[PDB]
């Protein structure tokens, strides 16, 4: 027991954890209000011998996200939190990794493009003067 | 063409087909079964050599059709080698009968009664691929 | 059995601010990590550079077990974020963003 | 090159820091081009045409300006940032 | 010809002999460490070569647009007609002029020689 | 020689602003991948082929001395332009050669160790592919390979 | 944006990776630099063309080459490549259709231009890296016409094969009649002829 010390609770209890890479669009719509305590519904339907995952975005958000599996074999991951009271701890193993793609194939480049324009807007180009200064 | 192989210049690098360096440390008991067919035929009465070996072995297996080429024949390779390395290494080759030409290579009796006796092995594999001349 | 046919769909929940800070903590599989033999741990800032812009020094059941070394993942998830799913007793997963990835690798 | 690089070079150039106490930074912000002109003898700017470029053995040139900002820190507690328009 | 690393750190293991035993040890360096040498061979080099092209190929090659295709060599395992023949084109053949072949039928990369 | 053809051939790199070239381990080991499993994972990326394998146990086997990325970059440092007074000036020295001079466009951030590992290990595969007739070499004339 | 789009689709990061995965993944560069690895690199290229011939996300000078045999994609963005614009070809034949052509022959007063057909995606820019990976048909009449199967998956056309001449070397009357050296005896005469 010190102030280093790493709570390995979690790794004794084998919590599974699930890790997923999510667009910005996604990211940003939650940050947008992120404290009304819900962003959407995370439905899985699983089958004889197939399993599917989605997502779907809440309906006051907006105003399909197909989820894709990935083997984690190859690396082990977990996860840990450093606590504001200096307090490391652990929160579980990765046991699944997962990706959300966009629905939507080509008007989805139009949002696309919006974000690069959005981006390229601090980019700062040589101006043309009419005018000699003086 | 006899003028020509007479004139030209064949290393053990352009007549073997292949060498590797095998622990082996009982010569009765080959750890290669191909091998230990022949080898117990040399090793029934063996001769210069009974009083010790070197642990390790090195065996290069000979191109049939290079051999046949230079008119190198099983035999003036290894009095090649005895007589750059005189004492030094002991050679014990197979019969043209068999399928794959073998010569099987260890060290003196004497050393074995100061570089490396495993490193020095690749050392003379080397040399004598390049440097001596059949 | 309902096994073969199960659909499972749970809310899910983004707390604004958590006190704990999440980052990801990611092992080579070669090194075969093991959290059995792991009965205590120490996590600190290194002292090499002599805070928060610093690498990770891990050392395993203190001097006598594996150290580790992580570093903060340079490439920056400029267009990309990950969130992490934990079971918890109302039944609803909840994300929470990754402050930061760190690649601990064993230190003979 | 005029649109993209002259005004990136200018923004990677970095900070001048000077201190030697009281200490100055000069950040160069923008770029601005004119169109080119030939001042005469008598300090009155005026359109250089290329042809008139060519006769009078002139450089077909653009005045070039950048926005700097200088910034003076005078360690009691006040900074003073001052930017020069075009310069 | 297997690589063994030390299961301590990760470091590569080299062989010695035990004389107390006389047995090969794949032994660590910079850590005291020691193992059992199953294989025996240690150290194996042939300069002929005679490297099987097929393991190199891969089957995506399949899509290759500038690679010639045939119907008359069809494919032994599922029986597609149409293939991708190309020659190996790699140093050290020393007599590269066959062709190998691979199915044009996708999931199927069967790679073969005629 | 002896051992020079028993070792066989080793790889070396002449990285900038260093008067002579120094293993490609040691560079390895001063990037901060100490383990040989983990710089042998950079550079071989499938440790079945053991053709390549055999290719670089002699730039290992040259770099043993060196097992700490401390002691690789005071090796680097000795070896700078300019010469440290002490070691802990050559290993920072060595530090912001590797953070800045080698491989710049794969990036100059301090954590870029990683990146710049993989793109090393990357160009002494191609370098592997090369000596072994997997790869072709590279055409000078080729113009897709000029700008 | 082609590193925003990578990351978008399914493209590992080298960072969150393991070495293994590098084996069977081919790697994915960006003017140089080793971005990443993908898994799917025929859907990854095929969703690459189709975003440059439609001047979304990638501009039409961005060059994409695949390297097959070496499990490689290579996405150029720098400035100097040199590079020219050929016709594409699907299913041995021409996007170039006579609406285009026709809209062609209106060039002025319907605003229709060269613009217009790079964005319809009939034809693009091909640098020398990527010409290595095309299939070029010297004529569309000629070699994609249904006949000896020399090659049934050119994937571009040449515009017009002349076009590989120089501005004084495209004043030579006939000049596949002529030897060699005295085409380039006559482009450098040009320069020297008076007028
Ligand atoms: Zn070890
Ligand atoms: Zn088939």
């Amino acid at each position: 027991a010190e102030r280093g010390e790493l709570d390995l609770t979690g790794a004794k209890q084998n919590t599974g954890v699930w890790l997923v890479k999510v667009p910005k669009y996604l990211s940003q719509q939650w940050a947008k209000a992120s404290g009304r305590g819900e962003v959407g519904k995370l439905r899985i339907a699983k089958t004889q011998g197939r399993t599917e995952v989605s997502f779907t975005l809440n309906e006051d958000l907006a105003n399909e996200h197909p989820f894709v599996l990935q083997s984690v074999g190859g690396q082990t991951l977990t996860v840990f939190t450093e606590s504001s009271s200096d307090k490391l701890s652990l929160e579980g193993i990765v046991v699944q990794r997962a990706e959300c793609r966009p629905a939507a194939s080509e008007n989805y480049m139009r949002l696309k493009r919006l974000q690069i324009e959005e981006s390229s807007k601090p980019v700062r180009l040589s101006q043309q003067l009419d005018k000699v200064v003086t | 063409k006899d003028i020509l192989c007479r004139l030209e210049h064949t290393t053990l690098r352009k007549v073997t087909a292949n060498t590797a360096i095998y622990y082996d440390p009982n010569p009765q008991s080959t750890v290669v079964a191909e091998d230990q067919e022949w080898v117990n035929v040399y090793y029934e009465m063996p001769d210069f050599d009974v009083a010790r070996i070197s642990p390790w072995l090195l065996r290069v297996e000979l191109d049939r059709k290079h051999m046949t080429d230079r008119k190198l024949t099983m035999e003036q390779i290894a009095e090649k080698i005895n007589a750059g390395f005189g004492d030094d290494l002991n050679c014990i080759f197979n019969d043209d009968n068999a399928e794959k030409l073998v010569l099987r290579i260890r060290i003196m009796n004497s050393d074995e009664n100061k570089m490396d006796d495993d490193v020095f092995l690749r050392c003379i594999e080397s040399n004598m691929l390049t440097d001596m001349t059949l | 059995g309902p096994s073969s046919q199960n659909v499972t769909e749970y809310v899910v929940r983004v707390p604004k601010n958590t006190t704990k800070k999440y980052n990801i903590m990611a092992f080579n599989a070669a090194d075969k990590v093991n959290f059995a033999t792991w009965n205590q741990a120490r996590l600190e800032r290194d002292l090499s550079n002599k805070p928060e812009d610093q690498p990770w020094l891990l050392r395993v059941n203190g001097k006598s077990g594996r150290k580790f070394k992580g570093i903060k993942k340079g490439g920056v998830t400029e267009n990309t974020s990950y969130y992490i799913f934990t079971q918890c007793p109302d039944g609803a997963f909840e994300a929470f963003p990754v402050h930061n990835w760190y690649n601990f690798t064993p230190l003979a | 090159f005029i649109q993209m690089s002259v005004q990136r070079i200018v923004e990677d150039a970095p900070p001048i820091d000077l201190q030697a106490p009281p200490r100055y930074l000069l950040k160069f912000e923008q770029i601005y081009l004119s169109k080119p002109t030939h001042w005469e003898r008598d300090g009155a700017p005026s359109p250089m045409m290329p042809n008139e470029a060519r006769l009078r053995n002139l450089t077909y040139s653009a005045p070039l300006y950048v926005d700097i900002t200088k910034t003076v820190i005078k360690e009691g507690e006040e900074q003073l940032q001052t930017q020069h328009q075009k310069t | 010809v297997g690589i063994r690393f030390c299961q301590e750190c990760n470091n590569m293991l080299y062989p010695k002999e035990d004389k107390e035993n006389r047995i090969l040890l794949y032994a660590c360096r910079n850590c005291d460490y020691q193992q059992e040498a199953d294989n025996s061979c240690i150290y194996v080099n042939k300069i002929t070569h005679e490297v099987d092209e097929l393991t190199q190929i891969i089957a995506d090659v399949s899509q290759d647009p500038t690679l010639p295709r045939t119907e008359d060599h069809p494919c032994q395992k599922c029986g597609h007609k149409e293939a991708v023949f190309f020659q190996s084109h790699s140093a050290r053949a020393e007599d590269a002029m066959r062709l190998y072949y691979v199915c044009t039928a996708p999931h199927c990369g069967h790679r073969w020689t005629e | 020689g002896a051992k020079k053809s028993a070792i066989g051939q080793r790889i070396v790199a002449t990285l900038p602003y260093i008067k002579q070239e120094v293993p490609i381990i040691i560079v390895f080991r001063a990037l901060g991948f100490v383990s040989d499993r983990d710089i042998l994972e950079h550079i071989i990326y499938d440790f079945e082929d053991p053709e390549m394998m055999e290719m670089v146990k002699p730039s290992l086997d040259e770099a043993f001395v060196i097992q700490e990325q401390n002691v690789a970059l005071n090796f680097i440092g000795s070896r700078g332009a300019k010469p440290g007074v002490t070691k802990e000036k050559r290993i920072k020295y060595a530090k912001e050669v590797l953070q800045k001079e080698m491989l710049p466009h794969v990036g100059v951030s301090d954590f870029c160790e990683t990146k710049k590992a993989y793109f090393l290990g990357y160009m002494v595969h191609r370098l592997l592919l090369a000596a072994l007739g997997r790869r072709e070499l590279d055409d000078r004339d080729h113009y897709g390979n000029k700008r | 944006p082609i590193l925003e789009f990578l990351e978008e689709w399914s493209m590992e990061n080298l960072e969150e990776i393991s070495p293994a995965a590098i084996a069977d993944a081919t790697k994915i560069f960006v003017n140089g630099c080793w971005v990443g690895i993908h898994k799917d690199p025929e859907q990854l290229m095929n969703t690459l063309r189709k975003l440059r011939r439609q001047m979304d996300i990638i501009v039409s000078e961005v060059s994409m080459i695949r390297d097959i045999r070496e499990r490689e994609i290579r996405i150029y963005t720098d400035a100097g490549r040199i590079c020219r614009p050929l016709l594409i070809v699907e299913k041995q034949k021409l996007l170039l259709k006579k609406r285009h052509i026709d809209q062609l022959k209106e060039r002025e007063y319907n605003n229709y231009s060269w613009q217009d057909l790079v964005a319809s995606g009939v034809v693009e820019y091909i640098d020398t890296l990527e010409e290595e990976t095309v299939m070029l048909a010297m004529t569309p009449d000629d070699l994609q016409e249904k006949e000896v199967a020399y090659c049934s998956t050119y994937t571009h056309c040449e515009i017009h094969p002349s076009m590989i001449l120089g501005v004084c070397a495209s004043i030579i009357p006939f000049p596949d009649h002529n030897q060699s050296p005295r085409n380039t005896y006559q482009s450098a005469m040009g320069k020297q002829a008076m007028g």
